[PDB]
């Protein structure tokens, strides 16, 4: 009785951070020891549960949230963080019990001239609640004058493209992130 | 260096048919692939970019799909101005590589080639060179095999072929094969023949002549 | 201090490029926008283009689509304006303007403005001015100084080291066909004081480090 | 109209140089990167080089790396390809093309294909001397609809133009593409199919025109 | 593009009067995307009114705004001395965000004739091989003034340049400086140098001359 970890980490295409995808995993034995021992994963950090002592633990359900950001933003996928991703795209609660795994995906998600497939929310009037998912494309009204669906001064599109390039700095290269939560 | 392979290499379709062309990449290239249409004597024309984004002006009967290593170009109802060679190009990294192309050919009835052989002219023999030409006129399909035999001796490496584009009137092809010998070698033999095997011919057709007569 | 500070004066040869900086302060740069406007000496305001700070998206005018590219750097809270292939027609003063915004909302107009950046484009070289006296003719008389042949702008002129201000007219400089500037500064004084009051104009030209104190004489 | 016109091609010996130009009009020149694509006779297109909007980035195929140099003059709306130390495998028709700029969320993304292509300019790298063709008759057979034609043999460079009876005879004419021989000269055949009855009561003259050598040869094709 | 035209070119008004400036668009524009700016010599533009009728922060309440569509108005109820400068209107709704050509609000005054002075080239400059003769028009109103150089009764043209100061903050007059430029060779070929000044305050053109040497 194994798990779909194979098709979640080694998936062909990931989702944008603003439209983060969630896979549900309930009752299947897994070996998180081959992942902690892997140099492929640039980030393996767990909260509320030790990353070493992980295989013994048992919880009723496991959620696998996956998305793509850039390297400088991987520090925001943690409880009590602030920034573009944490405030407007993906917020982890303070009492989050799980792990955050990330690896550099430059060879897959970067294109010469810039990739147009991965977006991130740039404007929002209020911060996201923990595990909230916002995919609305409403024109952000930054001023008092109401936008009527048309962009302009103080009327901007809420989503922006990363424009991933292979020549970008490693801080700006694409990173695929997988967030495991245990309830 | 990203390679691209297309299948099939040729397609014989008719007006209204649903034609699908595939493009396979040696590595995953996400949604960064384009499709081009090219007619003889003209620059390539962009039809689709980003897998499934129809270029402005291209009729909606053209469509595209795919992701990663496999991509598809579909023509719902083929129109007469769609018979051309189609190429797929990836844009993940430089160098931008193209596919080998797939030629969309007009389907028609099998027609056997009319075979004619021509001895070298007397004026050319005065130049010290002899050229024997074998003409395959108005046939279908394009596939054809020509063998030169000099006194029943099969030749190899001393002939060149040339095929016309598909005819705009009868959708047939024409082939011209030239055997080139020196005047010394040409006058050492008597019988010159080109044996033509073709799909419309139940058996190889041979046109010959005897040097002089 | 909701501020918007720009680069210093620029003097470039024709065919080169200039990049004017514009740094924000007081408000949160990340959510505002910055437009660029130029003004030639004595002309109207010419809108060049604007940029959204958060996204970097740009809109340019037709007349600047070819040689201007507007950028920004949210780390250094600064926006830039690159002007390629300079020519004499580009000699003007360039302003940056932005609405001040907090973390979520913006002002409904361009209320914050920069001090302005003067860009001079010509083949001329730095040169100090020659100051010649405008002597009074032999109840009120007029005298002054001729600040001739300098580059680039500007010069500053005072009379009696700042003591004489009443009746002083320092005219704006004209650009001669030689590429150098000429400026005249005159003062009207009573005719009686000509023999018992020394008048000295103080000409200072910072680009050439020239400090000339010339005394005007009634011949 | 959005238009790209290239020029500057021609015949050149191996190891020597050539400079291609590309004249653009109908679009803001400095908002688009530009590609050079070449296509050998009978083969598919091969991307050669690209240059960014401002000229700061340049990429080349390994085949031309170190020999070719791409450049652009945004003030003149002109693209250039400087070809040095030319080889035989450089012979192709050279197009200049405009980059496909994908816009998502008002952001531009470059290097996504080529949407506007030029007519192409031909370069030919060969050590062969310019030579007009010999025109030899392919006489119709005695009893073997009959076929006759002309053999346009040993000429350089491309192309020749072949008409029959000064263009009056067009029905049933097949002018084949030329083959490149091992000698470096081109050979070509142009044939026509006619009723056997007309062989003794209709002359057939093929007209071969070769501008590079300033030769026009007309050959009378008659039965033996 | 949307063309913005302003009127009047120069608004000559007395301090304490009500000023009215106009801004015209070539097509209907949003009222919430029009602004009014004030600019003083050597300074950056300063936002006065935005949204057609929304006073900016710190702008006095004597500044007002009205209009809709293609016609807009900037009204100053009581004109203060610190308000005499140049005013621009800009629409920032439809790109490009075009500006108007500007309106100069000057202090109206009574006609004052200029005090005219002529200056021969200094002996120090003559040593350099170039001669500069200067004609000063001091404190006059209105700004319009005409200077003609006459060298031995020969009217000069194409060898002179003018410069006008901003309106004085105390007497509301302007000053003009015109420079005639000749070489030392041509300067010594003539004897009488004079500049003729034509102005509204002069009942007839006034001529100020000097004799080369004396
Ligand atoms: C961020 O600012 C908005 C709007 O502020 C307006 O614009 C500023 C430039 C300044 O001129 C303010 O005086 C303006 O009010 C704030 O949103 C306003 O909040 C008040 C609170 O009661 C409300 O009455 C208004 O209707 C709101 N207006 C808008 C346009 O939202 C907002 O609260 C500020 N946020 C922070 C964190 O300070
Ligand atoms: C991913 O693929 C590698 C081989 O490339 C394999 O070793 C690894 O176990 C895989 N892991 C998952 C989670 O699919």
């Amino acid at each position: 009785n194994l798990c779909p970890f194979g098709e979640v980490f080694n998936a062909t295409r990931f989702a944008s951070v603003y439209a983060w995808n969630r896979k549900r995993i309930s009752n299947c034995v897994a070996d998180y020891s081959v992942l902690y021992n892997s140099a492929s994963f640039s980030t393996f950090k767990c909260y509320g549960v030790s990353p070493t002592k992980l295989n013994d633990l048992c919880f009723t359900n496991v959620y696998a949230d996956s998305f793509v950001i850039r390297g400088d933003e991987v520090r925001q996928i943690a409880p009590g963080q602030t920034g573009k991703i944490a405030d407007y795209n993906y917020k982890l609660p303070d009492d989050f019990t799980g792990c955050v795994i990330a690896w550099n995906s430059n060879n897959l998600d970067s294109k010469v001239g810039g990739n147009y497939n991965y977006l991130y929310r740039l404007f929002r009037k209020s911060n996201l609640k923990p595990f909230e998912r916002d995919i609305s494309t409403e024109i952000y009204q930054a001023g008092s004058t109401p936008c009527n669906g048309v962009e302009g001064f103080n009327c901007y599109f809420p989503l922006q493209s990363y424009g991933f390039q292979p020549t970008n700095g490693v801080g700006y290269q694409p990173y695929r992130v997988v967030v495991l939560s245990f309830e | 260096d990203i390679q691209l392979t297309q299948s099939p290499s040729s397609v014989s379709a008719s007006v209204g048919d649903r034609v699908t062309i595939t493009c396979r990449a040696s590595q995953g290239i996400s949604s960064w692939l384009a499709w081009y249409q090219q007619k003889p004597g003209k620059a390539p024309k962009l039809l689709i970019y980003a897998v499934s984004s129809l270029q402005s002006g291209v009729p909606s009967r053209f469509s595209g799909s795919g992701s990663g290593t496999d991509f598809t170009l579909t023509i719902s109802s083929l129109q007469p101005e769609d018979f051309a060679t189609y190429y797929c190009q990836q844009a993940k990294s430089f160098p931008f590589t193209f596919g080998p192309g797939t030629k969309v050919e007009i389907k028609r009835t099998v027609a056997a080639p009319s075979v004619f052989i021509f001895p070298p002219s007397d004026e050319q023999l005065k130049s010290g060179t002899a050229s024997v030409v074998c003409l395959l006129n108005n046939f279908y399909p394009r596939e054809a095999k020509v063998q030169w035999k000099v006194d029943n001796a099969l030749q190899s490496g001393n002939s060149q072929e040339s095929v016309t584009e598909q005819d705009s009137k009868d959708s047939t092809y024409s082939l011209s094969s030239t055997l080139t010998l020196s005047k010394a070698d040409y006058e050492k033999h008597k019988v010159y023949a080109c044996e033509v095997t073709h799909q419309g011919l139940s058996s190889p057709v041979t046109k010959s002549f005897n040097r002089g007569e | 201090q909701v501020q918007l500070v720009q680069s210093g004066p620029e003097v470039k040869k024709p065919g080169t490029s200039v990049k004017v900086s514009c740094k924000a302060s007081g408000f949160t740069f990340t959510t505002s926008a910055v437009q660029w406007v130029r003004q030639a000496r004595g002309q109207r305001l010419e809108w060049i283009g604007w940029i959204v700070v958060g996204s970097g998206n740009t809109n340019y005018a037709q007349k600047f689509q070819e040689r201007v590219t507007i950028t920004r750097d949210m780390s250094t809270t600064t926006a830039y304006m690159e002007l390629s292939s300079l020519r004499s027609e580009d000699t003007a003063v360039y302003f940056c303007a932005a609405p001040h915004c907090n973390s979520t909302s913006c002002y409904d107009a361009f209320d914050i403005w920069g001090q302005g950046t003067m860009v001079t484009v010509s083949s001329a070289s730095t040169k100090g001015p020659s100051v010649f006296p405008l002597a009074p003719s032999s109840g009120t008389a007029a005298l002054g100084c001729l600040v001739k042949d300098y580059f680039p702008e500007p010069v500053t002129v005072s009379w009696n080291s700042g003591a004489l201000t009443s009746g002083v007219h320092t005219f704006p400089a004209v650009l001669q066909s030689s590429g150098l500037y000429s400026l005249s500064s005159v003062v009207t004084v009573p005719s009686s004081s000509l023999g018992t009051q020394t008048y000295i104009c103080n000409v200072n030209h910072k680009p050439s480090n020239t400090k000339v104190d010339k005394k005007v004489e009634p011949k | 109209q959005v238009q790209l016109v290239e020029s500057g091609g021609g015949v050149v010996q191996p190891g020597r140089s050539l400079r291609l130009s590309c004249a653009a009009s109908g679009f803001t020149f400095n908002n688009y990167p530009l590609h050079w694509v070449r296509q050998a006779p009978g083969k598919g297109p091969e991307w050669v080089a690209v240059i960014s909007q401002d000229g700061g980035n340049k990429y080349y195929v390994d085949s031309v790396k170190g020999r070719f140099t791409i450049s652009r003059d945004n003030s003149k709306n002109t693209l250039y390809l400087q070809m040095n130390n030319l080889r035989a495998e450089d012979t192709a028709l050279y197009y200049c093309a405009r980059d496909v700029v994908v816009v998502v969320a008002a952001r531009n993304h470059y290097y996504n294909g080529m949407d506007v292509w030029g007519q192409g300019t031909t370069v030919t790298v060969s050590s062969a001397s310019t030579k007009g063709p010999s025109v030899f008759p392919l006489a119709p057979s005695s009893k073997s609809t009959a076929a006759l034609g002309c053999l346009v043999k040993d000429y350089f460079p491309e192309p020749v133009t072949v008409s029959w009876n000064s263009g009056a005879l067009t029905s049933g004419v097949h002018t084949f593409p030329a083959v490149l021989q091992s000698s470096g000269l081109y050979s070509l055949s142009s044939v026509v199919t006619v009723p056997s009855s007309s062989l003794g009561t209709q002359t057939y003259i093929c007209n071969v025109n070769h501008k590079p050598s300033n030769t026009k040869v007309d050959k009378k094709v008659e039965p033996k």
